[PDB]
């Protein structure tokens, strides 16, 4: 798994594991936006 | 008639990295060089002109350097410094020659004129292939009233200070080559004044940090003259006069120096080509027109580096170079990426992506970090720090948009917001990285906090 | 009882950080300092050694600035060196004291003893809060045969120069510290020998840009000794006379110095903090055992920096302040980043990530990339191009697993290693930032391009 670090950040504060958030570029990246999208 | 895959004219850092990319890619390349190998970067550009700012940056620093106990009576030898300056060239220039041979590249000495699309003509003899590659470069840009001669230097006469200081110099220009230029004579003992027509000088960058460069400069006794034009000059007794008006124009000043360095622009070299009759298209001021494939008017004739477009430097015309190479060996690339820019002076300015003005033009909602090297260990442990590092972002997606550095080492400091900018980074990307302290990288990471209000080093 | 929001034992690199960080949140924070303001790093760590090194270099180069006509009659003055080294010391820790008021932090110089998961005892005086960051550093780490003495110095002895050089140094141990320092006594005018234990200098980094630092050392006259091990020594008329055997043992060995440098190591300060009484468990080694987020094994007490884990490193001590201040302020932060280290000698070593070796072991088809300095321009115009950047990653993905860098500026261009790690970028990501031409970052971007057998400035 390749999270950046402000996506993980944002995934703790948010209680949420960060390996269990899909990704969005050509192969898995996680970003902010994937973190809050998975939030909702 | 000789034919190849691919003829590229000019050996500059544009041509042959359009050439060796060629060769690596398996077509067999042709490369002319009318001149010197190596192009203006390597041979009256880039290279000499480092080399000189780090001979002059080794002497200046001896200076401060008393404050730590080194004591020393520096005496440089101009001739010495040149020939130097000669042998660096040399290895860089032989290096690509060497470095083409060993691609398998025709290296063809002469000047080559565009026959037509797939044919150019060199010495009296002609040569095709399927595609051609236009790296020619640029020239010194000429300034009304400013003719170059013996008493009005070119960026490339400036070079040879082995062949006489002047007492004064007036350096007309607030450019990255007037700036290092002047930095340099000052250091070797000439009084120098620089004047600039716009607002600031880096005209294009960060206005902010372009300032603090020119306060570091002014404090070394450069006089930097801001919205000024010099309007004409006539020769007398005692040296030129020249007279300097405000940039909108009024009651001007006249000034007196031995000798005048223009260094307002470049020229892109394009004439006499045939461009013209091959159908290439060229824009009003010499450029050639291309797409973000690096492909002309004409099918299979691409245009690199400064004699296709700004901005005319050495790491723009590299990459555009393996773009048209690439493109000539079929694939599919294109240029779409951030372009850092950086001055060679001491302290150094480098920036890239977008200054909060063009971001707020842009818009996104600005929001920017700042975070000065004098709250910077390293920056002391160098012997004391001016300059400072300015983020740029958005203050709601928290995506960055451009860095602007001032300050020693910027130009290597630029490449991680580079990078940053590619990757799609955030503020908090930035500010989370965790950089090795003490270093002067630090003040980026320290920059990106200061965004959020929670710099460490500096009171928020 | 005066109670606070949370309280700070030590203002290290680590404890500042925290105390600061702290106070932005909003919470009331009391800082406890038995001695120097900064710690360590501050006082006679990172900042005085760089300071030294820096005086070093501008005095060596004097040697290379021949070559291009600056002749110079150098001579440095050793007790004006250690006052400009005090200088900058004082500034800095002024510095952070000035910091710490300006965040509102309390300043209370002493001892400080635990007492309770919630309360500290200092001079005699109790002070409590909810919750107790414990940042009280690391000090040097005896050797057996060779206790610390007049004739035996750590490294805080060693940054001393004013008080005279030896004409003989003997360093023991292959780390940062001793690598710095004894360059530094080098550059100097003292004779050096420097003995490792293992196969290389720099166990935990690169083996192979490792061996080109310590050949660079040994360019230089500092002979370096590996697979070796000081047995002991005893005083005599002619200085001190040392017994080195092979790492295993075997034909003893000796060596006459005037001095020996004792840099293996450092041993946590977890001892009479009145931990084993409130509860808080250490291990082995003496490291305050912590979770993630740098929680000890006592809800509400968090332990960073050097009396943590290791590795030993400010930036490392840094981040983890961050980590615990923000706990303690009840948020939810972890450290889970990547943590470069660099050696401060000239040429610099830098690394993150992980070793050919290491990325081997964890299973990934490793694939490395190389760039060699005597092939970049920038070198050049600084002088002698002596150095290398090596990137390894995995051949299947594509992705960097980690970076090694030695020549100069080293520790400036890992900061970008570290944020492309930080991203997850490939070798075609760091291949695809166009980094300015000419710099020393260059040669990160051409190792990326090696790697693809496709580098411009050097035959794949
Ligand atoms: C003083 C100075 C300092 C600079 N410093 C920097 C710096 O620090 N960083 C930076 O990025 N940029 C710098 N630049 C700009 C940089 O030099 C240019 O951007 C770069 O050289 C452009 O490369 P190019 O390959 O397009 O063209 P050029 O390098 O100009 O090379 C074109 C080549 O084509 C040859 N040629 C031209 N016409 C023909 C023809 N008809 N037939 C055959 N051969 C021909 C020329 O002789 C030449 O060798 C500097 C420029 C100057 C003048
Ligand atoms: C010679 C040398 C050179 C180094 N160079 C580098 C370098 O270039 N880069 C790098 O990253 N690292 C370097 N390091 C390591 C770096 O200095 C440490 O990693 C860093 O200082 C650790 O910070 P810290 O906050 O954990 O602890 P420390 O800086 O040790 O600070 C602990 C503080 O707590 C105080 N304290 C201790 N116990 C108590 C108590 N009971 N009550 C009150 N106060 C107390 C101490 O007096 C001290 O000020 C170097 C180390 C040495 C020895």
């Amino acid at each position: 798994m390749l999270a950046v670090p402000a996506a993980r950040k944002l995934a703790r504060e948010l209680g949420i594991p960060i390996e269990e958030v899909p990704g969005s570029g050509p192969l898995g990246r996680v970003r902010v936006e994937d973190v809050r999208a998975y939030a909702e | 008639m000789k034919t190849y895959d691919l003829i590229v004219i000019g050996t500059g850092p544009g041509g042959y990295h359009a050439a060796i990319r060629a060769a690596q890619l398996g077509l067999k390349v042709l490369a002319v060089e009318a001149g010197e190998v190596g192009g203006v970067c390597l041979n009256v550009g880039c290279i000499p002109t480092k080399a000189l700012l780090h001979a002059a940056e080794t002497l200046h620093h001896l200076k401060v350097a008393e404050g730590f106990g080194l004591k020393a009576k520096p005496e440089l030898d101009l001739k010495k410094l040149g020939g130097w300056r000669d042998q660096v060239v040399k290895k860089l220039t032989g290096g690509v020659g060497t470095l083409l041979k060993g691609n398998g590249v025709e290296l063809l000495r002469g000047f080559a004129r565009l026959v037509g699309p797939k044919e150019v003509e060199v010495g009296g003899e002609r040569y095709g292939a399927k595609s051609l590659i236009l790296a020619t470069g640029s020239e010194p840009l000429e300034l009304k009233g400013f003719p170059f001669g013996e008493d009005v230097w070119d960026s490339t006469r400036a070079l040879k200070v082995e062949e006489g200081l002047p007492k004064r110099l007036l350096v007309i220009g607030g450019g990255a080559v007037g700036l290092e230029l002047g930095q340099v004579y000052r250091r070797l003992g000439a009084e120098v004044t620089l004047i600039e027509y716009m607002p600031e000088i880096l005209p294009q960058g960060d206005p902010e940090t372009a300032a603090l460069l020119r306060r570091a400069l002014e404090k070394e006794g450069i006089r930097v003259r801001t919205k000024t034009k010099a309007v004409g000059y006539e020769k007398k007794k005692d040296g030129l006069h020249v007279r300097l008006e405000p940039a909108e124009g009024g009651e001007g000043e006249e000034v007196v120096v031995d000798k005048v360095l223009v260094a307002v622009g470049r020229k892109p070299r394009t004439e006499g080509l045939g461009l013209e009759k091959a159908g290439v298209k060229v824009d009003e001021r010499g450029f050639i027109r291309v797409n973000a494939r690096m492909e002309t008017s004409v099918p299979g004739v691409y245009a690199i580096g400064d004699a296709a477009r700004p901005p005319l430097l050495a790491h723009k015309a590299m990459r555009e170079g393996l773009i048209a190479a690439e493109n000539a060996a079929g694939k599919d690339s294109a240029f779409d990426y951030q372009v850092p820019s950086v001055v060679y002076t001491s302290p150094e300015w480098a920036g890239v992506g977008l200054t909060e003005e063009e971001a707020k033009r842009a818009g996104y909602k600005v929001k920017v970090g700042k975070f000065p090297l004098a709250a910077s260990g390293r920056a002391l442990t160098l012997g004391g720090a001016e300059g400072m590092v300015k983020v740029v972002g958005d203050e709601e997606t928290d995506l960055l948009l451009g860095v602007f550095i001032v300050g020693p080492q910027a130009g290597e400091l630029i490449a991680e917001a580079a990078l940053a900018l590619e990757m799609g980074a955030t503020l908090t990307d930035l500010a989370l990285t965790v950089h090795p302290h003490p270093t002067l990288s630090e003040s980026l990471m320290e920059a990106a906090e200061a965004f959020h209000k929670q710099a460490i080093h500096i009171l928020n």
